[PDB]
């Protein structure tokens, strides 16, 4: 390799000589590969477990058994079915009631690890109870949802079986969601529901009004029964109700307090499933989804971790239950656009002429004509933004004694922005009034702005230009990940 | 008022207020006129052959006096048909000869011609022909080339600065690029000087190239710098200066403006100075001597008593030299102007920097820069330097790019050579300097005016001379070797090559690519995609983020919402609705002449350049009804800016709305209500969709659908026809009426389509008939309704009813659950389509022959296959199945006493044949479609064949004896007639033929005479007949040839269907998506007010996360023409008149804005009414336009016309517990589509299965035990959980190296579930390596 | 691309050995599987006998009893009948393996004991005078010894490869055998 170039008979390619013999090229890739490598062993899944609270997760049926064939040919001859191992594998090949009774026995207590495959946090793996599933696409609990980085989009999820006693006391002990609960990065407490079991959570505490039998007071425990049947909705405001709460008053020691806090039947309900410590004052809000997680981080404090997943679990339940129950549905007239702006961008686009006849009277140079016209359209943007905002905000006429009840309507953007569960007022704003000026062909920002709405389409050249910006992000996000990749490594090659 | 018999039993409501002026063009011409021009005849040699052929065709010896030419060409018809070619699998073409000309011309003859050989048509290669519909058949398979686009050859004034000049420096650089040569570029140093690059090599001096030329520097220094006169007379030191050619400098001193002082010393200048200096007649000025210093001498002078060369060109003038010049020089000496406010040299440093000054030192500069080594010998370097631009034979770039050289070079004769020109260069490098010093813009390649695309018809010729170029090489050397022959044309006539070359091209491309018919819809967007990576274009991936941005100048050009939006994101376009191709290279938009007030609905399709000149007005402008315009101030744009501009303002109008979106969008409707993000991905969305077993028209329409299906070329067209008279559901039997029925013709198409196709993308392929028999149809009219077609619309999707609602968070907001009775609805049902091949691979040892003898084979195995291996037709496979029993020929042995007691016990197997047998694949099951064997000649096996042979022979005698027995008819009629009122009646013919009686005297002379003459006919017809059987038996029965390797191969494709199932993917035309995850019991569908129990819960969170309009738009749409279908179906049940239901039907669709005019009951007839009316009995049918739908008041009172809240929110009664539920939610019918991702696809597992060749690892290109490896980060992650007894497990066992694999078992099966630490078992080996254990310092403890 | 293999698991003789290797054994008892694995002929019978192994190793500690208990639980793993030992007593264990629920096998073993000399001749008579079996009612039995499935071991061991170094090659190229 260092003189000469004696080449293979007829392979211009030099023979692999014994001058670079030594070194296998692969060599480091080689071992590099070994370093991230593997062979069968294969899981991956993509469902939701609606049921399967966190201490377990929903492995289907079909692939399962096509790992524990070693283990369900053990148990059969140890419960004597596979007298001889082939007559195991020709009973296994039948698929008895048998078969399926040991397999289901040795998971009874065998749990495994499920991961997702774009590897990023410590969060993407995570060990649950196996429960069998007639389905093709595991199910996951909403818990860990975003533990997983995904969306329930299509991925295949990684499936890891503990073969050594070690493997499972470490997986069962360390790898456990049911251990996993804060961030461990920053410590936040990861386990949060940003799904609607917080918007159930928060319409559960909510009242436009009052709503029939808003007046009536009670004590508990036929809350309910009134609301499932009749007598008293959610909706209700000023309900009052003896409040029977116990908090660890003592140095490990709870005290119960009866109060009589008017309430509505949504959160006299949900103070019932939270847990002890906290005053029912702690529960008595609107109940926002910032608010659940200063609740949970509170409950961690004070409480511990077995209570903790119990009040998880619960609220997931009850979120979906009471989402089930309002519904609240969006349609077109879920936003109501503002006419104001009809005027007033209108009225602004006067201003622009008189730059324009700045500029077109010379006083305005180029560079002072744009800027004018931007600030124009820039304080006519937030002059919109308040009016639509104003529009959008709780603003809306209910049936009362006063015949005048301004309180938060039920407009879908608005309530939805409100919980926070996704999207905000950022987009409400192009969605019936204008974009804004979203104006940039690379890094420039081009002189006519976004005067329309996806309540009321657009302009050619609005679609137009806007795409290049999405398709700039997407082209930054691939270029990102492989420099941030890169970089991890090298930090971790330091650590 | 449209008649539409086609689409007269279906019309689906308008919502298009604007009136369409353009309808959809064939939108596949594109590529279609690109091949007829390729294969034109063109009387001009042109393009295509005509332009091709006459590049290379006169070959000539070397002083051979031997000429080749060509006299004309003749393209072979194809061999078969185009069902045949693909069925047999065959590459379908057509054949070529060219009459070619070899003259030998007598010796010592001035063009003495002595003989001529043009007599040979020359046969190079076969054309592969193009498809109707544009497909390929590439070795039988459907391919297609995506359209190419590229920077059009010529000169970029480019900037080639910024941060890449990393020092703060404004460079003027310029590419030049050739449609064919070598690449040239100028760029500008930071030192201000030219740098010259060939083929992107080392830069060269400036002046280098200029002296190359033939140019002396004393003319370089002329032409490029300005000379003063500098009439300097016994040391007057009085320059000429004119205060208009020189101005805007401060007068320092000497300055005297024609006497007085004008100018001041010490002055700024002034434009009342220069004015005054310029009006005041302004002689030769004295001036400063130092002003003499600053001044370089411009010609290279000598004394006017010695040739000395004081003050040689481009030297500074220096006092003591000024007085040597001015002494023994002369007087006046030219200098130059040199006026760096204005202008900059940038040349003269250059030419000093420049080392070569004689032109040969030049050239050998060139020669060393392009050869490092093997210097010229004042031949090499010239000889180089012409072939390298100055040979037409070698740059040959093109005429295209010669009209833009000339335009760039403002040159207004565009029409030039491919080869360069001296002065070209020189204006180049002028413009270039100039732009330095600020004469103009720079280059602009996002700009559409910088890109010519490039069509297959280009490509192909291109190919077609680049062959053909290597060919008349060798041509001319077999001319030069050998001339005294009289041989035919094919000395070195070889069609290999060509054949070759031509199949590669159109086999090996980037472009070319397998078909997706994935949707029709799919099929025709895949046809008319644009890219820029391939041969130009886009190099690479990489080196570019501009380049896939939103250019300004394809607003009417490219698709905005539709391309990749993976890593290919920019590297895709698409054509719009009205997009034309102009001149070269480019294309052009029509738009409406916009004329004084009125628009004229002429249009003209325009490209970038004129663009942006006239102002064009958007075309949503409201227009008086004379074309005039309502609104005086309007939007319009001239040169990329767009505002209010007056009616005399605008110069063009538009063509239409959807003139800017590809079609692709153009099925979306009301994307106006949505977001560009979930636009770009529902655009994408729609492509991978597959057919469903039901094909029905989803409700909600755009009026894309039908025009598109129509030019998707997959349904079944009615050309030339009258009416249907005997269809079979494979064969349709149209009677063209006379008017349609040509003379010569019968007047009769038998269409016969093919049933149950695997697809490209691996579905089935079918057309569903929709005549029924004996009907009045027109010429063009749809007949057979491909994959998702109903009613003659593209349907890739079905109307289901549904609402968005959260519900006991079973479904994620990406996931979406759907009611029983839908999966019971047989929805969604699809048939996958699978194969299985095998070839006959004869050996030494014996040829493998399928008869059913598996050795070691159970009955059961052999109980399914036919006796020639191969099974039989029409019943289902389970598991692994047999199909076809190839025996793989075994060595002998000795006479084996063991084994000869073995053969007389058992034999019949001697261990002779080794079961080589087609088994059914491991998870691969179900119905089978069809099998084909192709048997190579030589082989006439025809075992089972012959009954495929018989059944194909039998189709197509079938065939042809129907036009035989119409023709015999028409005979005995003709007969009958001319024997009638001739004593014969009509009884007794009837009775039998008898030849009329064998001429029985009706006439006796005429009648005679005319019974011989059609005796002769018919016996010509009969003869004619026969020939065509016998010949379509031999065709039939030609046979097939295979490889030499397999003497027969035998395909069997079987078709497996398949419905959803926990897993399934279902898509939105609203971009939405969702993975099938919860299906309860019917019942737990919460009931409507009327109890409809929902089928599909979609997240009203997710809505409100996608935030689309369109979506609740369609779910409004939906429900509009459901209760709309309702009351239809309500009416039919009750039977109501059909007076009433057409008033009412009239009502509904003359309901609403003004879109387009209809009315029933006066073009519809009852029967066509009532036709139509059972034909739309459960859905209103209705289209609206991309951007003009209708408007949500319109929905409102149709709702109210529906019986439907205009809201539409409706209160809902609960599946499990039935409780109301407060807050009633609006529900519709919204489309739903599944995406060709399928879970069973995805589904896969593995614990321990079969290893690969390299590593002991398992895998091998196989879909068996399939396990994505563990990830580096995944690893990384994996130890930073620490489970170090877990993560050295799967360093201990997952993978590959089975030696401990028994060890795992063992201990497993134990329940031991140990393992032993020892060593990396391949470090084990690596220390086996150890430099062969040379490093061994291993101190293990 | 240390080395190479072929069929796994189906491993051949080696397959026989690592299903040796895939079982609870001793060193001298996987020491013998060994022995009668790798003295397997390419017909899949036992190569060589008990007696050369004893021999070639010279141990005492090895007897015949130790290496023919080590051999049986080595008759039928993978597959049945492998170091079949001259087949015989492996056609044996593949009847008596096969279950006894099968018609006419108290015929068909009573054959195979020692009737194998009668067969051999193709003397059905002298079988049936010999044996006293129903005649052609033993039919059924010899068909079912027809399918035996001798050479388990050669149904992998008779990967006989085949070998030929011809000096020329004729190619009768049109005819006149072109050498």
């Amino acid at each position: 390799g260092r003189r000469g170039r004696a080449i293979t008979g007829s392979n211009k390619r030099p023979l692999k000589s014994l001058a670079d013999m030594i070194k296998g090229k692969q060599g480091r890739f080689r071992q590099n590969l070994l370093g991230k490598r593997v062979d069968y062993s294969g899981r991956s899944v993509i469902t939701v477990g609606p049921y399967l609270r966190l201490h377990q997760c929903g492995l289907p049926k079909k692939m399962a058994l096509e790992l524990f064939k070693p283990f369900i040919y053990g148990k059969l001859e140890l419960r004597g079915l596979a007298t001889t191992i082939k007559a195991a594998k020709k009973m296994v090949e039948r698929e008895e009631a048998v078969v399926w009774d040991i397999l289901d026995e040795v998971i009874r207590e065998h749990p495994v690890l499920l991961n997702r495959a774009p590897t990023l946090h410590r969060l993407g793996i995570q060990a649950f109870e196996p429960v069998l599933i007639e389905g093709k696409a595991i199910q996951l609990h909403p818990l860990v949802c975003a533990a997983y980085n995904a969306d329930f989009d299509g991925d295949q999820m990684a499936v890891h079986v503990p073969l050594t006693l070690e493997a499972q006391l470490e997986a069962r002990a360390l790898m456990m969601s049911t251990n996993n609960i804060l961030s461990p990065a920053n410590g936040e407490p990861i386990i949060v529901p940003s799904q609607d079991v917080v918007l159930g959570l928060y319409y559960m505490t909510r009242d436009c009004v009052n709503a029939k039998g808003e007046g009536m007071v009670l004590t508990g425990p036929k809350e309910a029964e009134r609301l499932y049947r009749s007598g008293l909705a959610s909706l209700h405001a000023r309900v009052k109700v003896r409040i029977t709460e116990y908090e660890k008053d003592a140095n490990g020691e709870l005290v119960a307090k009866t109060s009589l806090k008017d309430t509505t039947v949504g959160r006299a309900i949900l103070w019932m499933i939270v847990p002890k410590g906290l005053p029912y004052s702690i529960v008595n809000q609107a109940l926002g989804k910032k608010a659940i997680s200063k609740m949970l981080n509170t409950c961690y404090r004070i409480l511990g971790l077995k209570p903790t997943v119990i009040f998880a679990d619960q609220i997931m339940y009850t979120g979906f239950a009471y989402a089930a129950r309002s519904g609240a549905s969006v349609g077109i007239d879920d936003m109501v656009i503002p006419e104001k702006k009809h005027e007033i961008i209108s009225e602004a686009e006067a201003e622009v002429a008189e730059i324009q006849e700045q500029f077109q009277s010379g006083l305005v140079t180029a560079g002072e004509r744009y800027n004018k016209v931007i600030d124009i359209w820039a304080a006519a943007n937030d002059r919109v933004s308040k009016a639509m905002m104003d529009n959008l905000q709780t603003e809306t006429v209910i049936n009362r004694d006063g015949q005048e009840e301004k309180q938060v309507s039920f407009n879908s953007i608005y309530m939805m922005a409100d919980s926070g569960a996704r999207g905000s007022a950022a987009q409400i704003r192009q969605l019936a009034g204008m974009r804004g000026l979203m104006a940039k062909p690379d890094g420039s920002i081009i002189e006519t702005p976004i005067t329309a709405n996806f309540r009321e389409g657009l302009n050619v050249l609005q679609y137009f230009i806007s795409t290049h910006g999405a398709r700039k992000g997407l082209a930054d996000t691939a270029l990102k990940t492989a420099n941030s990749g890169y970089l991890t490594r090298r930090l971790v090659d330091v650590a | 008022m449209v008649y539409s018999y086609t689409e007269k039993k279906r019309i689906r409501k308008d919502f298009g207020k604007r009136p369409q002026v353009l309808d959809v063009p064939y939108l596949l011409s594109i590529q279609l006129d690109s091949f007829q021009k390729f294969i034109e005849q063109d009387p001009e040699g042109q393009y295509g052959l005509e332009a091709a052929f006459r590049s290379v065709f006169p070959i000539q010896s070397y002083s051979g006096n031997s000429e080749l030419q060509y006299v004309s060409y003749r393209l072979g018809e194809p061999v078969f048909d185009v069902q045949e070619c693909q069925i047999r699998g065959v590459t379908y073409s057509a054949p070529l000869r060219v009459k070619l000309r070899l003259v030998i011309y007598e010796r010592e003859a001035p063009e003495g011609t002595v003989k001529d050989i043009k007599e040979q048509e020359v046969y190079m290669g076969e054309i592969p022909l193009m498809t109707d519909n544009g497909t390929f058949v590439i070795n039988g398979t459907e391919r297609v080339i995506v359209s190419q686009l590229h920077r059009s050859p010529g000169v970029f004034f480019d900037s080639d600065k910024g941060k890449t000049h990393s020092s703060g420096k404004v460079l003027y650089n310029a590419r030049i690029i050739p449609y064919r040569g070598s690449w040239l570029d100028f760029e500008f140093d930071p030192k201000d000087n030219l740098f010259v690059r060939i083929d992107r090599r080392r830069k060269l001096p400036a002046t280098i190239i200029l002296r190359a030329l033939n140019y002396t520097t004393e003319q370089i220094l002329d032409l490029f710098f300005e000379k003063v006169i500098f009439e300097i007379r016994d040391n007057k030191l009085q320059m000429e200066l004119v205060p208009e050619r020189l101005r805007g400098e401060t007068a320092s001193f000497d300055i005297e403006a024609n006497g007085k002082v004008y100018v001041e010393k010490g002055r700024r200048i002034t434009a009342r100075h220069i004015r005054q200096l310029e009006k005041d007649d302004v002689k030769l000025i004295e001036v400063p001597v130092e002003y003499i210093a600053g001044k370089v001498v411009a010609k290279d002078y000598i004394d006017e008593s010695t040739g000395e060369l004081i003050c040689a060109a481009n030297m500074e003038l220096s006092l003591d030299l000024l007085a040597k010049l001015s002494q023994s020089g002369h007087k006046r000496i030219e200098t130059l102007f040199t006026n760096d406010l204005d202008h900059g040299p940038y040349i003269s440093e250059t030419l000093r920097v420049d080392p070569t000054n004689d032109r040969l030192s030049a050239l050998v500069e060139i020669y060393r820069m392009m050869r490092p080594g093997e210097p010229p010998t004042r031949e090499a370097a010239e000889s180089l330097f012409e072939n390298l631009f100055f040979s037409e034979d070698r740059y040959d770039l093109s005429a295209v790019g010669r009209m833009k050289f000339n335009r760039s070079l403002l040159r207004e004769e565009i029409e030039g050579s491919g080869i360069l020109s001296k002065d070209d260069i020189i204006d180049v490098m002028k413009k270039l300097i100039d732009i330095r010093n600020g004469k103009g813009e720079v280059d602009d390649i996002d700009h559409l005016g910088n890109r010519r695309i490039r069509s297959v018809g280009e490509m192909a010729e291109n190919q077609f001379r680049v062959g053909l170029v290597r060919v008349e090489r060798a041509v001319k050397e077999r001319l030069s070797l050998g001339d005294l022959d009289t041989l035919m044309p094919q000395d070195m006539i070889n069609a290999k090559p060509i054949s070759a070359a031509v199949k590669e091209f159109f086999g090996s491309s980037q472009l070319s690519q397998f078909m997706d018919q994935n949707n029709p819809l799919s099929e025709i967007t895949h046809k008319r995609r644009i890219s820029a990576l391939g041969p130009g274009g886009l190099t690479r991936e990489r080196a570019g983020f501009e380049v896939r941005d939103v250019h300004p100048t394809h607003y009417g050009r490219v698709c905005p919402i539709e391309t990749p939006e993976g890593p290919n994101i920019g590297l895709i376009n698409s054509l719009s609705v009205y997009a034309q191709t102009n001149e070269y290279g480019f294309l052009e938009t029509p738009y409406r002449k916009v004329t004084d007030g009125v628009v004229t609905d002429e249009i003209h399709y325009l490209s970038a350049i004129e663009e942006g000149n006239y102002v064009i007005a958007q075309a949503n402008s409201n227009l008086d009804e004379e074309g005039h315009f309502v609104e005086d101030l309007v939007t319009c744009r001239s040169k990329g800016e767009s505002s209010l501009f007056s009616r005399d303002q605008v110069d063009y109008m538009d063509v239409s709305t959807q003139q800017v979106v590809s079609v692709g969008a153009s099925l979306i409707p009301f994307l106006e209500h949505d977001d560009a993000n979930r636009a770009l991905m529902g655009a994408n969305m729609q492509r991978q969709a597959v057919p469903t077993l039901r094909a029905d028209k989803p409700l909600v329409g755009t009026g894309m659908e039908r025009a598109v299906a129509v030019d998707s070329g997959v349904t079944a067209v009615a050309k030339r026809g009258g009416v249907v008279q005997y269809v079979d559901a494979s064969r349709i039997v149209i009677k063209v009426n006379e008017d349609e029925m040509y003379p010569g013709e019968a007047g009769i198409d038998i269409y016969n389509l093919t049933k149950y196709t695997r697809s490209n993308q691996n579905t089935c392929i079918n057309q569903m008939p929709c005549v029924s028999l004996g009907e009045p149809v027109e010429r063009g009219d749809v007949l057979a309704d491909g994959p998702s077609t109903d009613l003659g619309e593209l349907a890739l999707g079905q109307n289901m009813r549904v609402a968005f609602m959260p519900w006991n968070g079973y479904n994620f907001e990406d996931s979406i659950l759907v009611s029983e009775r839908v999966v019971q609805e047989d929805r969604f049902t699809t048939i996958h389509i699978q194969e299985l091949a095998c070839v006959s691979r004869d050996t030494k040892l014996g040829p493998e022959e399928i008869t059913a003898d598996i050795p070691n084979v159970g009955e059961a195995a052999l109980s399914k296959l036919d006796e020639s291996g191969i099974v039989y037709i029409g019943a289902e496979v389970t598991g692994g199945d047999i199909l076809v029993g190839k025996v793989t020929p075994k060595g002998e042995t000795q006479l084996t006493p063991e084994e000869k007691l073995l053969r007389a016990i058992f034999g019949e197997k001697a261990s002779d044949v080794k079961d080589s047998s087609l088994r059914v694949p491991n998870g691969v099951s179900g119905t089978v479609i069809d099998v084909q064997v192709f048997t190579r000649d030589g082989v006439e096996k025809d075992k089972r064949a012959l009954e495929i042979e018989e059944m194909q022979l039998k189709q197509a005698k079938k065939d042809l004896s129907e036009e035989l027995q119409i023709l015999e008819a028409g005979l005995f009629s003709r007969i009958r007639a001319v024997l009638v009122a001739g004593g014969v009646e009509a009884e007794k013919l009837d009775k039998l033929p008898r030849d009329r009686w064998l001429e029985l005297g009706l006439t006796d002379e005429e009648k005679q005479n005319q019974l011989e003459q059609l005796a002769e006919q018919y016996d010509e017809l009969k003869h004619e007949f026969e020939k065509k059987l016998e010949a379509k038996r031999r065709k039939i029965t030609q046979g097939d040839d295979l490889a030499p390797g397999v003497l027969k191969i035998v395909k069997v494709y079987l078709a497996v269907k398949r419905r959803i199932q926990p897993g399934d993917k279902m898509a939105g035309r609203h971009g939405n998506k969702g993975v099938i995850s919860k299906i309860n019991p019917i019942e737990d569908m919460p009931y409507d007010e009327n109890g409809t129990p929902v089928d599909i819960v979609l997240n009203p969170l997710g809505v409100p996360s996608r935030m689309n309009i369109g979506q609740i738009l369609e779910t409004h749409l939906g429900m509009a023409a459901k209760g709309i279908g309702d009351k239809i179906n309500a009416m039919l049940k009750q039977q109501q008149e059909v007076a009433k239901l057409r008033e009412f039907i009239q009502r509904a669709y003359d309901l609403g804005a003004d879109v387009r005019q209809k009315v029933d009951l006066s073009t519809f007839s009852d029967e066509e009414v009532m036709r139509l009316a059972e034909n739309l009995r459960k859905g209103m049918p209705i289209a609206t336009p991309v951007f003009d739908g209708a408007k949500e008041a319109e929905i409102k009172e149709l709702l109210k016309l529906g019986d439907l809240p205009t809201s539409g929110q409706i209160r809902l009664y609960d599946g499990r517990t039935g409780e109301q539920f407060e807050r009633p939610v609006t529900v519709g019918y919204m489309y739903m589509l599944k995406l060709n991702h399928l879970v069973d696809d995805k589904m896969h597992a593995r614990s321990t299965g079969s290893y690969s060749l390299v590593t002991q690892q398992p895998l091998g290109g196989k879909a068996q035990f399939g396990g994505q490896r563990f990830g580096e980060m995944e690893v990384w992650a994996l130890e930073a959980y620490g489970a170090a007894y877990t993560l050295q497990e799967m360093l201990t066992v997952k993978s590959d190296d089975v030696n401990g694999r028994t060890k795992m078992y063992k201990n497993i099966v134990d329940g031991n579930h140990q393992m032993e630490p020892g060593m990396p078992e391949s470090f084990n080996v690596l220390l086996k390596e150890i430099r062969s254990l040379g490093i061994n310092i291993e101190l293990e403890d | 691309l240390p080395v190479y293999q072929g069929e796994t698991t189906q491993t051949l003789q080696d397959y026989l050995m690592w299903q040796v290797e895939l079982t609870p054994f001793t060193d001298t008892d996987r020491a013998i599987a060994t022995s009668i694995v790798d003295a397997v002929d390419d017909t899949g019978y036992l190569t060589i006998q008990i007696e050369d192994i004893v021999d070639s190793i010279g141990d005492d500690e090895i007897g015949l009893e130790e290496v023919e208990a080590v051999l049986k639980r080595i008759q039928r793993f993978d597959p049945v009948g492998v170091a079949a030992k001259d087949l015989r007593d492996c056609l044996l264990i593949q009847l008596s393996q096969f279950a006894k629920e099968t018609p006419w096998l108290e015929e068909a073993r009573l054959i195979i004991s020692d009737h194998l000399d009668l067969l051999a001749n193709h003397d059905f008579r002298t079988l049936m005078r010999v044996t006293r079996l129903k005649e052609e009612v033993l039919k059924e039995a010899v068909n079912l010894i027809q399918s035996l499935d001798p050479r388990p071991g050669q149904s992998i061991q008779t990967s006989e490869p085949e070998y030929v170094i011809p000096d020329v090659l004729v190619r009768k190229v049109s005819g006149r055998w072109t050498v």
